[PDB]
C-alpha cells in the first residue's frame, strides 16, 4: 500500500544507517 | 500580560548562546549532545534517504484528520519487527518531514500534534529498549561527530 | 548553564523538529521568527565582522573577577549614542563570542552569567526602545529572510 | 585601549548592518 511503501523505505534506509555504525 | 516581554527577551538569549555554542561545536549538557547527534543523523538519514529516492516530503498525502491514523500505521510498520538505532533515527526523520509538509500545505496546527504522538510513541515503545541498549549516551558514543 | 532542565525525550522531540522546521525556514510562532532572523543576523554579523577585522572571540581577553566590568564597558559605549536594531544584533553576537571563548578557555561558569546580564540589558536599557520601535516582529520585518 | 577599540568596531559594523535593511 500507499503507506507500507513509505515505511519500508524508511525501514531499509534505517538498516542501512545502523549497519554504517 | 504580566511578564511576558521580561520572559521573552530571556528566551531570545537563552536560543542565541546556545545556537552559538553548539554552532562552534561544543556541547554544554548531557542532552545538548543528544540533540547534537540527532540532528546530524537526522540530515544524514535525509541525504541518503533523497539520493535512493524522491523528497521524504513528497511520499506523504496527509490530512488534519487523517494524520493521526497515518503515523501511527507507518511507524507501527517500521518497528513491528525490531528496533535500532537507525530505525529510531528514521522515525525522528519522518515524523520531521511529516511537520515539514503539513506547514507547506498549510496545516501549521498539525505540527505540534505530531511532536505530542511522537513523545507518546517514544516513551511508551522506544524507551523501554532504549535503556536496555544504552540509552541515548549510547547513541551519541555512536552517532556524533 | 543553558538549558539545564530540558532533558525530557518529549524535548528531544520538540528539539528536533524546531531544527527541520526552520531549517527548511519555516517559523511555528512569532517567537520562532524572532529566533530565527536573530540566529541569522548573528551569522551575516559575525562573517561580516571577521572579514573586516579578526573573528571577535579572538581579541578577548576575559577572567571571572574581569567579564562583568569588560561585558558592561564595551555594551555602554555600543548605545552610548544610540540604539538600533544593528547594534543589537552586535549586542548579541558579542555576548555569544564571550560565551564561546569562555568555553574555549575552561571558565564555562560564565556563560549563564554572561546570559543573565544580557538578559538584564535587554530588559532594562533596550527593551523601550524595542516597545517604541515596533517589537521584535519589526526586526523580523527588517531583517528575516 | 581594548575594549574602546572592540566597542567601536561592533558599533560601526552594527550601523553598517542597520543601513542594509
Amino acid at each position: 500500500g500507499t503507506m507500507e511503501n513509505l515505511s519500508r523505505r524508511l525501514k531499509v534506509t534505517g538498516d542501512l544507517f545502523d549497519i554504517m555504525s | 500580560p504580566l511578564g511576558s516581554m521580561s520572559q521573552s527577551n530571556r528566551e531570545l538569549v537563552v536560543d542565541f548562546l546556545s545556537y552559538k555554542l553548539s554552532q562552534k561545536g561544543y556541547s554544554w549538557s548531557q542532552m545538548a549532545a543528544v540533540k547534537q547527534a540527532l540532528r546530524e543523523a537526522g540530515d544524514e538519514f535525509e541525504l541518503r534517504y533523497r539520493r535512493a529516492f524522491s523528497d521524504l516530503t513528497s511520499q506523504l498525502h496527509i490530512t488534519p484528520g487523517t494524520a493521526y491514523q497515518s503515523f501511527e500505521q507507518v511507524v507501527n510498520e517500521l518497528f513491528r519487527d525490531g528496533v535500532n538505532w537507525g530505525r529510531i533515527v528514521a522515525f525522528f526523520s519522518f515524523g520531521g518531514a511529516l511537520c515539514v509538509e503539513s506547514v507547506d500545505k498549510e496545516m501549521q496546527v498539525l505540527v505540534s500534534r505530531i511532536a505530542a504522538w511522537m513523545a507518546t510513541y517514544l516513551n511508551d515503545h522506544l524507551e523501554p529498549w532504549i535503556q536496555e541498549n544504552g540509552g541515548w549516551d549510547t547513541f551519541v558514543e555512536l552517532y556524533g561527530n
